[PDB]
């Protein structure tokens, strides 16, 4: 689960904060779908809604964010796409 | 018995394209090779 972060528009506070919550969540949960919603859901308490997660091996995608609410990364082979918008 | 007429209006937001994507593959392509650097037969004196 070793973390490399390869973009983010958001504050270094919630970038850790990210990345120590998807960690959690790859400990906790074993299927991206639940994984996922842990994470989207511990944001939308602390930071407002709306957030979106993505966690997967296998995909691509474009999306419209909120500006300094976005980050993309790793944790080992899964990567977890997170962002605000709505 | 004072009404009085106010108009208010709240800031707006900016927000930004983005993109994600797993990580890339590429082909490759390789041939062994069969070198034969072998005489027929050295007359040694080991």
């Amino acid at each position: 689960r070793k973390a490399v972060i390869k973009n983010a528009d958001m504050s270094e506070e919630m970038q850790q904060d990210s990345v120590e919550c998807a960690t959690q969540a790859l400990e906790k949960y074993n299927i991206e779908k639940d994984i996922a919603a842990h994470i989207k859901k511990e944001f939308d308490k602390k930071y407002n809604p709306t957030w979106h997660c993505i966690v997967g091996r296998n995909f691509g995608s474009y999306v419209t964010h909120e500006t300094k609410h976005f980050i993309y990364f790793y944790l080992g082979q899964v990567a977890i796409l997170l962002f605000k918008s709505g | 018995i004072r009404w009085e007429t106010k108009s208010c209006q709240t800031a707006s937001i900016a927000t930004a394209s983005a993109s994600a994507q797993a990580r890339n593959h590429v082909d490759a392509q390789v041939q062994t090779e069969a070198p034969v650097p072998v005489s027929v037969q050295p007359p040694s004196q080991y």
